[PDB]
């Protein structure tokens, strides 16, 4: 208790704008006009582009 | 033709209201199910959902 403890707080502002930092996952080609499952910067959905 | 017209509005308005009810938190962190699911594991996502 008396001895110190190092603390780091990582605050991520998930702004609905271009994302400067993103994970290591590799993207894939883009498909259109067909019902597909899509991910964009973390926004996940299912539909037709 | 007010009477008939009135009927239509009474219905249409109701539907609109219902649809808008999908954008309310009701206390959850977000009103979008996909965001809650993609940010939280099921053990903590159950409470929000």
């Amino acid at each position: 208790g008396y001895q110190p403890y190092r603390v780091v707080v990582l605050s991520f502002e998930l702004l609905h704008a271009p994302a400067t930092v993103c994970g290591p996952k590799k993207s894939t080609n883009l498909v259109k006009n067909k019902c597909v499952n899509f991910n964009f910067n973390g926004l996940t959905g299912t539909g037709v582009l | 033709l007010g009477k008939l017209q009135d009927v239509v509005n009474q219905n249409a308005q109701a539907l609109n209201t219902l649809v808008k009810q999908l954008s309310s938190n009701f206390g959850a962190i977000s009103s979008v199910l996909n965001d809650i699911l993609s940010r939280l594991d099921p053990p903590e996502a159950e409470v929000q959902i």
